[PDB]
RNA sequence: CCGGUCGGAUUUCCAACGGGGCCUUUCCUUCUGGCUAACCUUGAGUCCUUGUGGCUCUUGGCGAACCAGGACUUUUACUUUGA
């Protein structure tokens, strides 16, 4: 129930073979192995980039479902997404969170930081949890970007990425964020590419 | 995972268990069509066999066992059952 | 040893319906093990289920819905009369309006209000609901 | 549940969760219900529409949650070639 | 000739297949010794649902190893000869009943006479010379139960085509149902 | 899981599930049924020949492509042992560790080995007694340690 | 369902729920006597379209209900109904 318009283009894969974001770390947990092609000699596993796709307009099937665009949460601690975060929020109309998360702050409405979205989106659940588990009191759907090294409870639909590289961080908000525009007429055509450079959305440092 | 065709298995994973834990059991083990330089004559041979087999003419030794499979010896040819 | 089949037959659903799964693996079979099963069967409180042969004493995979929240077994299995049905029945089950616990009866193995308009009594196996 | 005359009376007749049917209750604080998007022929969202999944409290603190999704969802035509039966 | 064939059963439509019997027997002199010395005991016919019908030979037991030194190429021959039909070799045993609590005592029965150990050999005959590799039996929901019979998978392109016939014969003389599968 | 042990392993040979003989057999079973009784002249067990007829002659079961088992083809052509064969072997491990103690006395502990393999016979003695094919009078014993076979 | 009515009939059909019966390679295991109804045998009485029609008369085959001699046949536990 999706027409050949929503089928990966051969010229979007280019960019993640190149932006080496099908590299697996080198354990998996129990519960991510359906999402593994084949080992490497090396030790690295390497993921099947036509699931981290399919699991990929999902997302964004959800993001566009909602009324209210402002009421999606997108986090990180990490510093190679707190730039990639912003530029999602921006011509989006998310509130992004970067840095640090302040506890206590989906619950307990007399702090000036109080919240009560709709979606969370977070990058890595592991360094990250303490927006997993607030999440989990009061009825807060969560998507992650998970590694192979990723504590998934809690956590629905579960994009699948490299969470060690600096480009595979910030590609995937790029796709995302690409993706979320079409859906919801703000642009023209599925076949013509983004205007944007997907540069934009890394992260550098002097 | 909660959902799971138990009756179906892959038989990638099946190469893997013990022999009792698969679905129905039985040997992973099989037979050998083993030849002699001299006599040229076949002898059916267990592949895991204990005993250390000769030929009926040509007395001459074939396989020593030890272990958990049994070692050919060298200059002769095998062939699967 | 192993000294009841049936016993850790329902040991081994239930103990794997608290964790929500959806199909389990029984081992070994047995003609009182099915016919247990075929009065969890028409009732709803189970699906459908295969019987494995490999010439010893077969394996069954059942596909278990949602339904179940106990079933069970009674060891020694006493002897039920006619009139100590209903002291059986006002112990073990939740509620007056369902549940049920089947018998081995001289003519077959039922329930008990399927024994009840048959009018017959025998030895007691378990319960379900 | 309804009397000898015919009208029910209850309170109010609770939700079952999808994965695995059990009952969600009025204190079970991370049952999520998630929504996805319709599409249009052209390529775009009926803002309207949805497809509606129940998912318990239990089956997402153990990690179970997202597999049960893409099962879930893979029957309804959402996905193709991400879920397998015969693991 | 005639009366050789067969064992106190005056009936032309297994005459003729005797006659059959001895037309392909005179013209293999290299067979028509090892073709002479059996027998059978009856026939029946039964229609099949490829809008046609099947035959089912009934042979006295200990003859069964006799049969099958030669059950290949005579099968076909029957069939080229007669047409719209499917040749079944069967044997024909015996199932003496179960004692019953109160029953006078006779002598006890062995087991190959018990009803369940009939039917799982009159599989395996019907099914020769491909080898059966497993069985499923199947529960429903709706209180019916059929089987599965998992075949080998080697000469079975002799026999593919026969399949649907099969569940006609087992279904007439038992009233059960089977679904022949073939894994790879 | 070991009486007289604390182990618990599992380890045996799994039997192939057709109960038919190979197609990779080329032989008859007069043509084999003979081997077995030309190797008991030779005055073996039924154990030391068909480990001999599988890995020589390719017979993977007695029991399958001749109609019986091996101790039942022996009992009806006379070949069969008097004492059951399993219960012969206990008995010749048994004097084993009696002649060594003959020569030892300070062992305590292979004296507390021994009455674990006694104990195992009268289990043995026990159930061919009950069965009948030993008569209700055979015992065993020290001085019939040193009488029956010995 | 049907009421049909100067609550009870139901012409009449349906769903279940328990029970017989035969047939399927397959249950009391029989015997000798009466013995009663019943199919039939040499064959008509009986009265109805005329009958070896049955009903039933006569010889004669029987299964068929009941008494009487049997005739032989592993044994318990439990449960149902009776005195």
């Amino acid at each position: 129930s999706l027409p050949a318009t929503f089928d990966l283009t051969p010229e979007d894969a280019q960019l993640l073979l190149a932006a080496n974001t099908h590299l697996g770390a080198r354990n998996v947990q129990v519960h991510q192995e359906p999402y593994v092609f084949n080992a490497r000699p090396d030790g690295v596993h390497v993921i099947n980039v036509g699931k981290t796709w399919e699991k990929l307009v999902l997302a964004a099937r959800i993001i566009a479902a909602i009324p209210n665009p402002e009421d999606v949460v997108a986090i990180s601690s990490r510093t190679f997404g707190q730039r990639a975060v912003l530029k999602f929020a921006a011509h989006t109309g998310a509130t992004p969170i970067a840095g640090r998360f302040t506890p206590g702050s989906f619950t307990n409405y007399i702090t000036r930081s109080f919240k009560e979205p709709r979606l969370v989106i977070v990058t890595d659940p592991r360094s990250d949890a303490q927006a997993i588990k607030e999440a989990s009191y009061v009825n807060i759907p969560v998507i992650a970007l998970t590694d192979l090294d990723s504590p998934s409870e809690f956590v629905d639909v579960a994009i699948p990425c490299n969470n060690r590289g600096k480009h595979s961080i910030g590609l995937i908000w790029y796709l995302l964020a690409r993706e979320v525009l079409r859906l919801r007429g703000a642009l023209v055509d599925r076949t013509q590419p983004w205007s944007i450079m997907p540069d934009l959305y890394f992260y550098r440092f002097p | 995972v909660l959902v799971q065709d138990l009756l179906h298995p892959t038989a990638a994973s099946e190469a893997r268990k013990h022999k009792l834990k698969t679905l129905v059991q039985g040997p992973r083990s099989y037979f050998l069509d083993v030849k002699c330089p001299g006599c040229l004559n076949i002898t059916t041979v267990f592949s895991h066999a204990q005993t250390a087999v000769t030929c009926e003419s040509c007395s001459t030794i074939l396989c020593t066992p030890t272990g958990g499979k049994a070692k050919l010896s060298e200059g002769t040819s095998f062939r699967r059952k | 040893t192993r000294s009841s089949v049936l016993a850790d037959a329902l040991n081994a659903i239930n103990n794997a319906e608290k964790t929500g799964k959806r199909q389990v693996l029984i081992r070994p079979s047995s003609k009182v093990i099915i016919k247990f099963l075929q009065v969890m069967q028409k009732h709803g409180y189970i699906g459908e289920f295969e019987y494995i042969d490999d010439h010893r004493s077969g394996k069954i995979v059942v596909q278990l819905n949602g339904r179940l929240n106990k079933c069970g077994v009674i060891s020694p299995r006493f002897n039920v009369k006619i009139g100590d049905i209903e002291k059986w029945t006002a112990n073990l089950l939740p509620a007056r309006q369902f549940g049920y616990v089947i018998l081995t009866t001289s003519a077959g193995i039922m329930d008990h209000e399927e024994a009840r308009r048959k009018h017959v009594s025998g030895k007691i196996l378990g319960f379900v609901y | 549940m309804e009397n000898d005359k015919g009208q029910l009376v209850e309170l109010y007749v609770p939700r079952k969760c999808s994965a695995t049917n059990r009952i969600i209750k009025a204190d079970d604080h991370a049952s999520v219900q998630i929504n996805v998007a319709k599409v249009d022929e052209e390529g775009r969202a009926i803002p309207g529409e949805y497809v509606t999944y129940a998912l318990s409290g239990y089956v997402r603190s153990r990690g179970e949650s997202d597999d049960s999704l893409n099962r879930l969802a893979q029957n309804d035509g959402l996905l193709k070639n991400v879920w397998s039966y015969s693991r | 000739p005639q009366a050789k064939i067969l064992s106190q059963a005056p009936t032309e439509l297994e005459l003729q297949v005797a006659q059959a019997f001895v037309e392909l027997e005179n013209s293999s002199p290299e067979l028509k010794a090892e073709l002479r010395p059996l027998q059978f005991k009856s026939i029946r016919e039964i229609d099949v649902a490829g809008g046609k019908k099947a035959l089912a030979i009934f042979v006295p037991v200990p003859s069964l190893a006799g049969f099958h030194k030669v059950q290949t190429k005579l099968t076909r021959e029957l069939e080229k000869k007669f047409q719209d039909r499917h040749v079944i070799f069967l044997a024909e045993r015996r199932i003496l009943p179960k004692p019953s609590r109160t029953s006078r005592q006779v002598q006890k029965r062995p087991r190959s006479r018990t009803l369940t150990a009939v039917h799982d050999k009159i599989l395996e005959d019907l099914v020769f010379p491909t080898e059966i590799v497993g069985k499923r039996v199947r529960y429903l929901v709706g209180g019916n139960k059929i089987q599965k019979v998992l075949l080998d998978s080697k000469d079975v392109q002799q026999i593919d085509y026969k399949l649907e016939s099969f569940q006609a014969v087992y279904n007439k003389l038992t009233g059960k149902q089977i679904v022949f599968e073939i894994p790879s | 899981g070991r009486m007289h042990s604390a182990g618990k392993g599992i380890s045996s040979s799994a039997i192939p599930y057709s109960r038919n003989a190979p197609a990779w057999f080329k032989l008859s079973s007069e043509s084999v049924i003979e081997q077995i009784v030309k190797y008991a002249r030779k005055g073996l067990t039924p154990s030391q020949i068909g480990v001999l007829l599988r890995d020589a002659h390719g017979v993977t079961q007695a029991r399958v492509i001749t109609g019986n088992k091996i101790m039942r083809i022996l009992k009806s052509n006379g070949l069969a042992p008097e004492i059951p064969e399993d219960l012969y072997y206990l008995i010749k491990k048994a004097v084993s560790v009696r002649k060594h103690l003959e020569r030892n006395r300070k062992d305590k502990d292979a004296k507390f080995r021994l009455i674990l393999i006694e104990s195992r016979i009268h289990r043995l003695a026990r159930y061919y007694r009950t069965v009948a094919v030993l008569p209700p009078n055979w015992k065993y014993e020290s001085a019939t340690a040193s009488a029956l076979v010995n």
